[PDB]
RNA sequence: CGCCUCCUAAAAGGUAACGGAGGCGCCCAAAGGUCCCCUCAGGCGGGACGGAAAUCCGCCGGAGAGCGCAAGGGUAGAAGG
RNA sequence: GGCGACACACGUGCUACAAUGCCCACUACAAAGCGAUGCCACCCGGCAACGGGGAGCUAAUCGCAAAAAGGUGGGCCCAGUUCGGAUUGGGGUCUGCAACCCGACCCCAUGAAGCCGGAAUCGCUAGUAAUCGCGGAUCAGCCAUGCCGCGGUGAAUACG
């Protein structure tokens, strides 16, 4: 589990395969890069161990990622949803929650059709 | 969400019973039509009773009810499923 | 599958399932409905039940029309069969010469 | 025998905590490890590929001892099941190989368990033994992502000879053993 | 493409600006 | 032990990206780690990582005391 | 309709009825000989996927398991693995 | 408060499933319109939405304004991906008395279905179709992917 909990793609330049971690984004993946001083093109393949643990380091202290991330959403959606508010019960009953409509549509949220 | 330059919006009719009530020592049955009204810290351990179009829905506040609007927990729709 | 709709007028689950045994005698004739659309609807002088269907073969619009809203629905059905009945034969008449 | 960081730490520190801790009279009295039994429930490997030789290699690496094969007692109909079926691994570790396996699960494998809170006071056999189970077998430093098909984990016994889950808690904890409450 | 709000297609379809398409 | 049948022992340095060298027995004698006890947050104290936050809310909010009283 | 097991069968053997219940018409190249080693079912507690029940660990557990197949006898101080 | 509901069903559309493509950076070429508690140059704070300064224009003068496809370079290498941008978490902006139900926008994270679509069915005969962007009415703001206009690029085919 190279960097960081997640065995992030080898063969890709270092900025696509940091997208492969939960939490981090291309937004993300240009910031570590800088200010590790890690040109952001080169594979991982390519990488320095230095290069690795220095990438590593950082991005594990800066930002939450995989599963801590992961725990906060759903323990925000679980408060959400303890507390009662609207907002919580659209996540209670599966339905969309940003004012969306429902009548047609909102399959994402819903998933695929059920017969009558 | 609301400008945060711009300030936390409390209808002023709902807050001002709230302190009054504070001062006195609290807590009588508040029925409010303020939907829009954010609960504020000064409001919570109370019990506002928040109208949904309909019916008064008495609602406790609590410390995790704080940032949020009082029509949030009085839902202006019956719905118990389908078929 | 199948839509009803009741213009200007209420109907229950029941009468809607009605509708469909109805339209079901078509099956007889082993093709497809496409999107079946009953709409009934009352008049002055009686009801009105109207209905457009689509079939690999053509097209079926008919209007049935009486006093009883049930015989309005059966008289549409006669005249959608007695369509249905020439699309799917109208082609066999000129197979010779 | 080896010298071994962690067995040193028994003797050296774990003992003289342990004797403090409850006052034994006699020096045999004090919890000591008696073995450490790994198993690899497998029985994916049932019918299929029943070459677990893939697993039983994985198993030598990690421990430097080659695991036995386990068989069914009876046949099963739902685990879809045949008496004398080879459905696990076991390798039953003691003195050296015994610690120096432990020395690497709490240095390197525990710490390297993904989303890793501790591991779980309540494990406690009742009778002062105590065991944990693996999701992966890529936790330890022997496995590399390169030179593994597929995800087996492992159960693994940790024998005491302490008669009780309070002396056993104790000397585990005192090895390093890292418990979340 | 267009769907995209982080792009600057996204931008240009939506008729708004930001980061990934400034002015 | 059977002979022939068993993976080698042999002395090993466990290498951990934090600099620790663990010095132990392996059957391969040279390995590397992103990790290990001596940096692990939750053996490291508490090193609480990224998020040593403590929630920060609910009444963490005030923004500020100035409606009216 | 021959054969095997139990009961009827009256504590030796034997004992009938169109009396009460079940089996057989095979099988095994090891499921045979011998030497060596090993000991069950089940209950409780513990253990990734793993479940009432797969494999692992501990404790209790004389035989209630096993012994190809009916039943009976026998049987771990083995006939069982 | 509801018209925004949501086991379902149909109609119209938007964006797509990617390399004749996607992304970044630089660089060209329109038309028709709209604009004094309006359109906003330019400056500065902010990654940004935006905010604070501030000139011009009763507008062939000043402003919206940059058109986009394109062009030139660089990256991506056939993968559910640097395709797609739904869903959700968090943080902000602006309008408005007030954005819980029920606004638009920005930013971080999340990154779904979808690998070109059954029966069936729509449009178009030339500056048309297709594709690309620009404006306006309504309008505090906007749920416009709609509507009415505007130009850019620019086909295939018609035996009968
Ligand atoms: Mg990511
Ligand atoms: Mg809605
Ligand atoms: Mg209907
Ligand atoms: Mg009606
Ligand atoms: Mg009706
Ligand atoms: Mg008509
Ligand atoms: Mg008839
Ligand atoms: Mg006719
Ligand atoms: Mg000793
Ligand atoms: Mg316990
Ligand atoms: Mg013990
Ligand atoms: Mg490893
Ligand atoms: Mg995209
Ligand atoms: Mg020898
Ligand atoms: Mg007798
Ligand atoms: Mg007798
Ligand atoms: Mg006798
Ligand atoms: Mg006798
Ligand atoms: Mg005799
Ligand atoms: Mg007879
Ligand atoms: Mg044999
Ligand atoms: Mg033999
Ligand atoms: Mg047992
Ligand atoms: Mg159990
Ligand atoms: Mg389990
Ligand atoms: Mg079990
Ligand atoms: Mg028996
Ligand atoms: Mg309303
Ligand atoms: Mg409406
Ligand atoms: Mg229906
Ligand atoms: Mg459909
Ligand atoms: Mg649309
Ligand atoms: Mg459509
Ligand atoms: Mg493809
Ligand atoms: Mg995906
Ligand atoms: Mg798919
Ligand atoms: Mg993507
Ligand atoms: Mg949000
Ligand atoms: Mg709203
Ligand atoms: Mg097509
Ligand atoms: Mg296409
Ligand atoms: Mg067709
Ligand atoms: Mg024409
Ligand atoms: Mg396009
Ligand atoms: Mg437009
Ligand atoms: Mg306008
Ligand atoms: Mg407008
Ligand atoms: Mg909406
Ligand atoms: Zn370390």
């Amino acid at each position: 589990a190279r960097i960081a909990g997640v065995e992030i793609p080898r063969n890709k330049r270092v900025d696509v395969a940091l997208t492969y971690i939960y939490g981090i984004g291309k937004a993300r993946a240009k910031e570590a890069l800088e200010k590790t001083g890690i040109n952001p093109a080169t594979r991982v393949k390519d990488l320095t161990e230095a290069e690795v643990v220095r990438l590593r380091e950082y991005v594990e202290n800066t930002w939450k990622l995989e599963g801590e991330l992961r725990a906060e959403v759903a323990a925000n959606i679980k408060r959400l949803m303890d507390i009662g508010c609207y907002r919580g019960l659209r996540h209670r009953r599966g339905l969309p929650v940003r004012g969306q409509r429902t009548r047609t549509n909102a399959r994402t949220r819903k998933g695929p059709r059920k017969t009558v | 969400p609301r400008s945060l330059k711009k300030g936390v919006f409390v209808d002023d009719h709902l807050l001002e019973k709230v302190l009054e009530l504070n001062a006195k020592g609290e807590k009588r049955l508040i029925k409010t039509w303020s939907r829009r009204s954010t609960i504020v810290p000064e409001m919570v351990g109370h019990t506002i009773a928040v109208y949904n179009g309909k019916q008064h829905v008495p609602v406790y506040i609590t410390e995790n009810m704080v940032g949020h609007k009082l029509g949030e927990f009085a839902p202006t729709r019956t719905y118990r499923g389908h078929g | 599958t199948m839509n009803i709709t009741s213009k200007q007028m209420e109907i229950t689950p029941a009468i809607r399932q009605h509708v469909a045994d109805r339209l079901a005698k078509l099956e007889k004739w082993q093709t497809h409905l496409i999107n079946p659309h009953i709409i009934l609807s009352k008049e002055p002088q009686g009801f009105v039940a109207d209905a457009t269907i689509n079939t690999p073969n053509g097209v079926l619009v008919a209007s049935g029309k009486h006093e009883d809203m049930y015989t309005a629905i059966n008289e549409l059905i006669n005249k959608l069969e007695r369509q249905l009945n020439k699309l799917q034969h109208k082609g066999e008449a000129r197979r010779a010469a | 025998p080896l010298d071994v960081a962690l067995k040193r730490k028994y003797y050296e520190e774990v003992r003289p905590e342990l004797i403090r801790r409850f006052g034994y009279q006699n020096v045999w009295e004090v919890p000591r490890l008696e073995k450490v039994v790994i198993n690899q429930g497998l029985g994916e490997a049932k019918e299929d590929a029943r070459i677990l030789e893939k697993a039983a290699q994985e198993l030598a690496l990690i421990t430097g001892q080659k695991p036995a094969v386990t068989r069914a007692k009876k046949s099963i109909s739902n685990f879809k099941l045949r008496k004398g079926m080879p459905i696990g691994l076991r390798v039953t570790l003691r003195r050296d190989r015994m610690w120096i396996f432990l020395e690497k699960l709490l240095n390197v494998a525990l710490p390297r368990i993904r989303d890793f809170r501790g591991l779980n006071p309540n494990s406690f056999d009742g009778r002062g033994n105590y065991n944990l189970g693996l999701r992966e077998q890529l936790i330890f430093p022997e496995i590399t992502y390169d030179m593994v098909d597929a995800l087996r984990g492992m159960d693994i016994a940790v024998v005491t000879t302490a008669e009780t889950d309070e002396e056993a808690r104790a000397l585990l904890e005192l090895l390093g053993f890292p418990f979340r409450k | 493409g267009k769907g995209d709000r982080r792009t600057r297609r996204g931008k240009i379809w939506r008729g708004t600006y930001g980061k990934y398409r400034p002015r | 032990m059977k002979e022939g049948i068993h993976p080698k022992l042999v002395p090993a340095r466990i290498i951990c990206g934090c600099g620790n060298v663990i010095e132990t027995y392996s059957t391969k004698p040279e390995i590397y780690v992103e990790v290990c006890s001596k940096c692990h947050p939750f053996y490291t104290g508490q090193q609480r990582f990224v998020d040593t936050e403590g929630r920060v809310e609910r009444f963490q909010r005030r923004y500020g005391d100035s409606y009216r009283k």
